[PDB]
């Protein structure tokens, strides 16, 4: 509370001119409730590319209305927050996850005003999957020095769904023709550039790049226009 | 074991 | 203290605030570790040492690096994650089992 | 984007779209560019891709990707350390985000300035002068093409 204190000098004839001052009293300290014991034996069991089941135990358990809380987060994208989910049983099934990405898991117990901190961090990495997005930023430019050679530049797709082992480049004069007509030019996954030699003159070239994975192959991308003089 | 046993710099900044 | 200083100085500060110690009145405390980025005279000179209650053995940690005394060879900075090949256990004595 | 090569050469190259700065058998660097003003000479980097090659005994192949309004402290695989968890050869430190690679003596410094990212790489001479067959396009080592250059 904010008190206003007034001081007056008084004698037998009466009270004098007052002197005022105000002060705000310091808040009473409140003791924090003693915390609970956190859950033990936290194990991550990977089931699929988007599902991981979390199992934890409780030494306090020999009725109560105590509920457990689960949290998980991936480092990509940046500065993201932990996804929370409530569980009344000793296990929880995590859904809606990305394939081939490391996740951190921990559990806490909440009884009321009294609640325990997060349990020991258990890491669970999702299973790999067939890529669901084609490689973005397809850029083709004429090389200064040796015009018969033209360099193709690509970036990895957003939905890689696993460790990329290779890349397949497709180039042909006609777009309407199927994949069997287009020449196959596969490369290594660790390299995102490839020099193409012996290219025909006065022919419009079209490009399509695909990504390689242990589970399958990446989808097709839109062709780009590039003509040779 | 895994370690290396003159440093050259490379910069890139927008306008 | 005036006798031990060789008749130089003998003034010792009373009830040191802002979690400091010594007659000089600058120092750090247990359950806490020193931040190397800022000097000892600074307010935020000692960071909180958040040692895990089931992971770490003790509360008092390493003052220069900020490492909690881990049990069963835990790799965690605050003794929060089990080591390679080790799985989380129900026992309070052995938190990680190979 | 203002270029500063290992040979201490300053060149103002447009480098529109995906262009490789560093390309060898030890480290891969890929950057894409978009103009701040539509249909103008001025350009700026929007996405940086760092690929570490699969080396036996030290670290597995980990792909790093950084875009606009996104400064990750880890790779697309979600992991913070290269290869095995016990291996401390490849590490990423955040504050400004920095990369440390003791197996190839490199230090990459990345940070968001305004609406576009910044880049700074420190690498030794021997590792910077490594090149395989059909690998001669390096903007970090050699000068950028005259076609992209403005004079
Ligand atoms: C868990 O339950 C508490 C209490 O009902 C609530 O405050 C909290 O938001 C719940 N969280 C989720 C994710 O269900």
């Amino acid at each position: 509370s904010h008190y206003v204190i007034t001081l007056k000098a008084f004698n037998n004839v009466g009270e004098g001119i007052p002197l005022y001052e105000s002060a705000v009293t310091r808040p009473h300290t409140v003791p924090d409730p003693t915390p609970m014991m956190p859950p033990v034996g936290v194990q991550a069991s990977i089931l699929s590319h988007d599902t991981i089941r979390i199992t934890w135990a409780d030494n306090s358990l020999p009725t109560d209305s105590r509920y457990y809380t689960v949290r998980w987060k991936t480092n990509i994208p940046a500065n993201t927050k932990y996804k929370n989910a409530n569980a009344t049983t000793l296990s929880y099934l995590v859904t809606g996850l990305k394939p081939n990405t490391l996740y951190e898991f921990s559990v806490m117990v909440t009884k009321g005003r009294r609640s325990s901190t997060w349990s020991m961090t258990a890491h669970g990495a999702t299973f790999e999957l067939v890529p669901t997005s084609p490689p973005k930023d397809v850029t083709v430019v004429s090389k200064e020095g040796k015009p018969r050679t033209i360099i193709v530049n690509w970036q990895p797709p957003s939905e890689a769904n696993g460790k990329i082992t290779g890349y397949i480049i497709y180039y042909s004069t006609d777009v309407n023709a199927e994949i069997h007509d287009w020449v196959i030019e596969p490369v290594v996954g660790n390299r995102l550039t490839h020099q193409i030699q012996e290219l025909t003159l006065d022919t419009p070239y079209y490009f399509k790049i695909q990504a390689r994975n242990s589970k399958g192959m990446g989808p097709m991308s839109e062709a780009v226009q590039f003509r040779t003089p | 074991p895994c370690n290396y046993h003159s440093y050259l710099f490379c910069g890139l900044f927008g306008d | 203290l005036y006798k031990l200083s060789g008749r130089k100085s003998g003034g010792v500060c009373l009830n040191c605030r802002h979690n400091t110690a010594g007659r000089h009145c600058h120092y750090c405390k247990e359950g806490y570790y020193r931040d190397m980025g800022k000097p000892i005279t600074h307010r935020k000179a000692c960071k909180a040492c958040d040692c895990h209650p089931v992971g770490a053995a003790g509360k008092t940690c390493n003052q220069t690096t900020g490492q909690c005394p881990c049990k069963d060879g835990v790799t965690g900075i605050t003794c929060n994650r089990c080591a390679k090949g080790y799985q989380q256990s129900r026992s309070p004595i052995a938190p990680c089992i190979k | 984007p203002h270029l500063r090569t290992f040979k201490d050469n300053f060149q103002t190259c447009k480098v529109e779209g995906a262009w490789p700065l560093i390309d060898n058998n030890y480290l891969s660097v890929q950057v894409t560019n978009v103009p701040v003003v539509p249909g103008s000479s001025a350009t700026a980097t929007n996405k940086i891709t760092i690929i570490f090659k699969a080396h036996h005994e030290c670290t597995d192949q980990k792909v790093y990707q950084a875009v606009t309004d996104d400064l990750p402290a880890a790779f697309v695989d979600g992991t913070t350390s290269g290869g095995d968890s016990d291996a401390k050869s490849l590490r990423i430190v955040e504050r400004y985000v920095e990369m440390h690679a003791r197996y190839i003596g490199t230090t990459v410094f990345v940070r968001q300035v305004g609406r576009y990212l910044t880049l700074a790489i420190r690498m030794p001479e021997d590792l910077a002068m490594s090149y395989e067959e059909s690998q001669d396009l390096q903007l970090c080592v050699n000068g950028c093409p005259l076609s992209e250059r403005i004079d």
